[PDB]
Parts: C-alpha cells; sequence; structure tokens
C-alpha cells in the first residue's frame, strides 16, 4: 500500500504514554525500595550520596 | 421457502474504540509533574 | 492532605504518603519528583528485518526520565476491608461467650 | 389477482386463459436480494473501526522525503 | 540534492562534475556548538545562587 496508515498510528503514543504512567509506578516504587534501605541504617542527618 | 425468516441480513453495529492516553495519567502526572525539555 | 487513585496492579494493597509543594511549578524541586519528557520520535521506513522480507515498521521511540527529589515517604499496606465491613464485629463477638 | 391477494377468508378462483405462460422466480426470494446486498454481514476493516487518539503528545515525525503514505 | 534529501527510499544517485571539492566541516558536528555556548553545564558562583 502506498496510501499510509490510518489513524491506528496513534496507538504508538497511546502505548508510549500507557509506558509513562506504569514508568511513573516502577520509579516511585523503585525508590520507596532506597528509602526503606537507607533510612533503616543510620543515616539521619542530610547528605550529599547517600 | 415456506417461511423466509430473516437469516442473511442483520442489523450491524460496530462497537467505539477509543483507546486514548494522554502523557502521563493523573496518578503519575500529580506524582511526576511533566517537564519539558 | 489530598488524594490521588491509579489502578496499578502493583499498590493492589499499598497506600503511601508523599509530600509535595501545595501549589505545583514547572521544573520545581519541591514537587516530590518529576517527568521530564522529549517529543517521541515516530519514524517510518520499509526496513527489510530477516533479510528475507519486506515491511513498513512505523515506530515510536520514548525519551524521558523519572527524577524523585524528596527523600520522604510513609507506606501502609490496608488489607482486609471485607472481612470488617461484610462481617460481624461487636455482636458476633459477645455470640461467642456462650457457656 | 392471486398475485396481488392474499389470506382471502372466501377464498379466490381466476381462470387461466392463456397458452404460453412463463415464470420469472429471480425476483420473488427475499434471500436472493439480502445475499446481493451481502453475502455475509458487512464487517468494517479493523484498521478503519479503531479510534486511538493522545493529548498535549508532542511527538516528531520522520518520514522519507520519497514517501508517499504520510503521517 | 544528496545534502538536502533525507533517507530517500528509492535513493538518490549523483555524478561528481567537480576538478576538486573542499569540505569545510568544522560547524557540522553538533557537539561544537554545545560546547561553544558551554563546555560545561553553566553553574552559577555560589554566592550568585543565594
Amino acid at each position: 500500500t502506498d496510501e499510509g496508515p490510518g489513524e491506528v498510528v496513534k496507538a504508538l503514543t497511546v502505548n508510549t504514554n500507557i509506558r509513562n504512567s506504569n514508568n511513573a509506578v516502577k520509579r516511585m516504587l523503585n525508590y520507596l525500595a532506597q528509602l526503606r534501605e537507607v533510612v533503616h541504617n543510620g543515616y539521619n542527618r542530610p547528605k550529599f550520596g547517600i | 421457502n415456506y417461511n423466509e425468516k430473516s437469516q442473511r441480513d442483520f442489523r450491524v453495529v460496530t462497537i467505539g474504540y477509543n483507546l486514548a492516553a494522554s502523557r502521563q495519567d493523573e496518578f503519575a502526572e500529580r506524582i511526576y509533574p511533566t517537564t519539558v525539555i | 492532605y489530598d488524594i490521588v487513585s491509579t489502578n496499578n496492579q502493583l499498590f493492589d494493597g499499598k497506600l503511601v504518603v508523599i509530600p509535595t509543594r501545595a501549589v505545583q511549578q514547572e521544573n520545581d524541586i519541591l514537587s516530590w519528583g518529576q517527568f521530564f519528557y522529549v517529543s517521541t520520535v515516530i519514524a517510518d521506513l520499509p526496513i527489510t528485518r530477516g533479510g528475507h522480507q519486506v515491511t513498513r515498521e512505523i515506530a515510536a521511540i520514548p525519551f524521558n526520565l523519572h527524577v524523585n527529589n524528596i527523600p520522604f515517604a510513609l507506606e501502609f499496606k490496608i488489607t482486609g476491608f471485607q472481612k470488617v465491613m461484610g462481617e460481624t464485629q461487636f455482636n458476633g463477638k459477645l455470640a461467642d461467650l456462650k457457656p | 389477482s392471486i398475485e396481488d391477494q392474499g389470506t382471502t377468508i372466501h377464498g379466490d378462483v381466476e381462470l387461466v386463459v392463456e397458452n404460453e405462460t412463463s415464470a420469472d422466480v429471480s425476483s420473488v426470494l427475499a434471500e436472493v436480494d439480502q445475499i446481493e446486498n451481502n453475502p455475509v454481514e458487512e464487517v468494517l476493516d479493523a484498521d478503519d473501526a479503531v479510534q486511538p487518539t493522545a493529548l498535549d503528545t508532542e511527538v516528531t515525525i520522520v518520514q522519507a522525503e520519497d514517501e508517499l503514505g504520510l503521517i
């Protein structure tokens, strides 16, 4: 076909946008994992690189 | 054909499929507000 | 406080409380995190992947990063709604005390 | 006219005063008309029956200069 | 011309008809412009930042 795609081509951006939301969820939970370990350990003061 | 009751012609209805997503949903956008780079 | 909900299975039994600036501003640090977005690229080329067939591949390539700012959260695992609202709590317990 | 009427309670009678009689039944069946419309219920192509969309989503479209099928 | 065309599907063919062809690419590489403006990300002096 030389006509081109129909509106279904926008599903590629939808897939990306759905992944964008899921990536925020995965990153949030992975960040909480960082807090669990760091706050469990002896870090009760602000410092760079923790 | 004594009884030509309808069998070969139906009222066809097409179910809509407006699959949509905008950048991030309310949950991800409220937590991680979008900044354009 | 404010309340925001999702339906991702990864929070099926989680409530997490995270602080954020009451009024959100572009590219702020006081937001709990940031989502740095770059326009998504969509490209169309009749690639001959596999060496023996030709297919038009229209591909979307995301380009973004999720960054956290505030090292603060409270995580709750809230379960058992049905065991409390569906069943008895007060008279059901008194019924057990029959000698 | 027997062809035009029906369910006539007292009945009706017509006398066939004719020599050469022809019967063309190509248009009598209702099923034939239904098949001529569509032998099978019409279905819209999956590519067209779908309507995905996105909002506030910035994209860069990259097609070959000589691509006819544009996005 | 090939300089202007982008990923042509059917392709492009050109004949060189020049006795000589100089090529000045000093400004072509995009990293050069980024470096010229900012060898490193611009950061305010500590006193200027507060």
